[PDB]
DNA sequence: GGTAGTGTGAT
DNA sequence: ATCACACTACC
């Protein structure tokens, strides 16, 4: 249930959304991202009503991550009304992203 | 004969002040000491050795002390001081020629790190001097609680300065006597260190002779320098550097950047395992951070695990990345590195074939885009760049090792003279017109002056006749200067159209290929070592003449080396590029010979050599010289010389080959090519 | 601020 | 083949 997303149709999936967005910003070759990969399913879904989950591979779509300085992955930014609300790095726990999520929304 | 050296406050280019000398006199086994206000007296010691018909021995002599001590004589004692050539000796000349197969560090201007195979040990000491002393200085400085200079070793005179020098005509004479001891070059018989200047080049091997008047000449060489357009090379760099940016701009649109892991430094290990994977990019594990009560703003969660990553934006000069976007479009590497990595020199980037056109025609503009850097760099960026080398007088002043090559050509460096691109490549024309006579106006009519470029002949096959003479009866050479040589082995070896036999001659005397050879048809790569196979069939004296040369080397070698037209012994890296020594140091000896007797000849006939007289040499590149003259009459008298010097030269070493060159007038090397 | 690897510039 | 030197990538 997670979105997947694209260069071209972040501005209007991400930025011009209603609600939290939480975006990650992903790679292939990374080791932290295929760790937290999961854990972000599971999130979704239970996240369900009150936030959309959406994934960015950077080798695929080169263009965005720039925008934000990404300067290590996996990079979580969390979206409200086309803004960076809260931002965290790294592959974080199941448990330590209900957190961040909770504390932030 | 006497051995000597001095230190003075600068390089030969800006030396003002002759700090000391010392000399050691053979006649009196003694060392006398000049310091400053002897100068007048160590000048009447030179002249002394002169007046009696000696020899004066210097390491470097030729290039530096020579010319430097002509120029602080004129400086400091308002003195005409002007020794004559054929009184001195240098042991850095005598070293190039003795032990060619070594390197040196060009008295301290190169590394010694960076150069390959071992050092003569003597030769090493005396480059290594103005670094060692330099040390001991900086050293002893700071123990006195004082900031370190530049150069201020130089500026004034001292005790250590002079315990160097007194060092230098130390190892110098045992360097000296070294190499006297090698009786190829001097003759047992004879005590050289006891003879007149007269017999001493009279009794030594030729080559003695003439690297002396070859490093000599071309120590003028250097002073003359060679009238650079600086101008011209700056709207050169502005067009360039304009290109370059929308190459940029269009490849950095077409090829996007990407993300690379780095910075990483603990090693990724499996969550679940622990198994270290060290295919993995590193990572690097936060050791604070945390959620949180007030929120967190830092972005990090200890024991969180991320790898760091930078932006990479495609650059074209980075074959790698090249290699990198070409794969991705479809691009399968077919010759990889003998080091694990794929090739992408022009050549492959030619034959590279993707998908996408918009890809496929990048391909060009990075191959516009590494040749345009290639001139910014060599023109205007690099280390060794024109617009970084051209002096106040608007001359570059290239450097020259007469003797820096194993087969006896000359090395050029600082910048490299002898690799200013031609004529026929990309920009070669612009490249080439700004350096030429016509960028010097005349020091009293302030008139341009004109240049006379000329090229020896076909010398590499002449020499390749002249050599197998001994089996064909000067057959080839004859066909040479009658025949169409190029025809002749045109039909000797089959490759259709008689030009690209051409093609074929010069690669076959440059080594070359089977696969390039084959690659003059068509594809035969390999496959056309049959075509090297029925040239040497149809001209059985190429194949007597490599198995002779073989005879003389192998047997484990029977000789290491080939003997010059001089008597030299030149080595010979591997037997198979022994044909290959002998002809390029058979053209290598005869041009230098060559441009002597030129000079001599110009000098006999009145002609003086400077931009105060009438010609000056500008540059020697291998089989040519690029002379400035002060007016057309004087450069068609160049020309008829440089003719009829290298006459006397194929006369003098009974060459089975008659031996020409070709002339021609013009402003610059563009026009004289 | 050097080294190694890969390449191009010329005869 | 013989040689100089530039630009990338790495410590
Ligand atoms: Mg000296």
């Amino acid at each position: 249930k997670i979105i997947h997303l694209t260069d071209d149709s972040f501005d209007t999936d991400v930025l011009k959304a209603d609600g939290a967005i939480l975006v990650d910003f992903w790679a292939e070759w990374c080791g932290p991202c295929k760790m937290i990969a999961p854990i972000l399913d599971e999130i979704a879904d239970e996240y369900q009503g009150k936030l959309t989950v959406a994934k960015l591979n950077i080798d695929q779509n080169p263009g965005t991550a720039p925008k934000y300085g990404i300067r290590g992955i996996p990079t979580l930014l969390l979206f409200k009304n086309g803004e960076v609300a809260a931002t965290k790095v790294g592959a974080l726990s199941k448990g330590q992203l209900k957190e961040f999520l909770d504390a932030n929304l | 004969m006497i051995v000597s050296d001095i230190e003075a406050n600068a390089l030969l280019e800006s030396v003002t002040k002759f700090h000391c000398g010392v000399i050691y006199d053979y006649s009196t086994a003694e060392y006398v000491s000049y310091r400053p206000s002897d100068f007048g007296a160590y000048l009447d010691a030179l002249e002394a050795e002169v007046a009696r018909g000696g020899l004066i021995v210097f390491h470097n002599g030729h290039k530096y002390d020579v010319p430097a001590l002509t120029k602080l004589a004129k400086l400091q004692l308002n003195r005409e001081f002007h020794l004559p050539r054929e009184n001195c000796i240098d042991t850095l000349v005598l070293s190039r020629l003795i032990h060619s197969n070594l390197k040196d560090t060009d008295m301290g201007l190169l590394r010694s790190g960076k150069l390959p195979g071992a050092l003569e040990a003597w030769g090493y000491r005396l480059g290594e001097m103005k670094g060692e002393y330099k040390d001991d200085f900086k050293r002893m400085l700071e123990e006195q609680g004082e900031e370190y200079v530049d150069g201020m070793e130089w500026w004034n005179f001292n005790e250590e300065m002079m315990d160097y020098n007194v060092q230098d005509v130390v190892v110098t004479k045992a360097l000296l006597e070294k190499l006297l001891s090698d009786k190829h070059y001097f003759p047992p018989e004879i005590d050289f260190t006891d003879v007149g200047y007269t017999t001493f080049w009279s009794e030594s091997l030729e080559a003695v002779d003439i690297e002396h008047r070859a490093a000599w000449l071309l120590a003028k060489q250097e002073r003359n320098g060679f009238p650079f357009d600086t101008k011209a090379i700056e709207e050169l760099y502005v067009e360039l550097a304009a290109r370059r940016s929308e190459l940029l701009r269009k490849l950095t649109e077409t090829f996007g950047s990407w993300y690379q892991p780095k910075g990483g430094t603990e090693m990724f290990c499996h969550p679940r395992t622990g198994k270290p994977l060290p295919k993995y990019p590193r990572i690097k594990t936060p050791k604070v951070g945390g959620i949180f009560c007030e929120l967190d703003t830092r972005e990090y969660v200890a024991g969180a695990p991320y790898t760091p990553v930078e932006h990479v934006v495609f650059n074209p000069s980075s074959r790698d990345h090249i290699q990198k976007k070409l794969q991705e479009a479809g691009w399968v590497p077919t010759k990889y590195t003998d080091k694990g990595a794929p090739v992408v020199d022009d050549e492959v980037l030619e034959g590279v074939r993707v998908d996408d056109p918009e890809k496929q025609a990048a391909i060009d503009l990075i191959k516009e885009y590494l040749m345009i850097q290639k001139r910014i760099g060599q023109s205007a960026e690099g280390d060794k760049a024109w617009l970084r080398y051209v002096a106040e007088d608007g001359k570059i002043h290239g450097s020259v090792n007469p003797n820096g090559a194993v087969t006896g050509r000359a090395t050029h460096a600082f910048p490299n003279l002898a690799q200013i691109p031609g004529v026929r490549s990309p920009y070669g024309e612009q490249c080439r017109a700004a350096f030429g006579a016509e960028h010097h106006l005349d020091g009293i009519t302030g008139k341009p002056w004109v240049q006379a470029g000329i090229d020896a002949s076909g010398l590499e096959l002449r020499c390749l006749a002249h050599f197998m003479a001994r089996f064909d009866n000067g057959e080839y050479a004859h066909e040479i200067l009658n025949g169409d040589i190029h025809t002749k082995n045109q039909i000797a070896a089959e490759l259709p159209t008689r030009d690209n036999a051409k093609t074929f001659i010069y690669g076959f005397l440059y080594g070359a290929g089977d696969e390039k050879i084959g690659q003059i048809v068509g594809a035969g790569k390999e496959r056309g070592k049959e075509l090297k196979k029925k040239f040497l069939e149809n001209t059985p004296a190429i194949a007597a003449l490599r198995e002779s040369i073989q005879q003389t080397l192998v047997e484990k070698w029977k000789r290491r080396w080939i003997k010059g037209l001089d008597g030299r012994k030149v080595h010979v890296r591997s037997p198979h590029a022994a044909l290959n020594t002998l002809l390029q140091s058979a053209g290598a000896l005869i041009c230098k010979l060559w441009i002597i007797k030129t000079e001599e000849m110009l000098v006999e006939k009145g002609l003086k050599h400077g931009w105060d007289g009438d010609f000056a040499y500008m540059a020697w590149v291998h089989d040519e010289i690029q002379v400035g003259c002060r007016t057309e009459e004087i450069a068609q008298v160049v020309i008829e010389t440089a003719q009829e010097a290298m006459r006397w030269v194929g006369d003098h070493w009974n060459f089975r080959c008659l031996l020409d060159t070709e002339g021609k007038m013009g402003p610059n090397w563009a026009i004289c090519h």
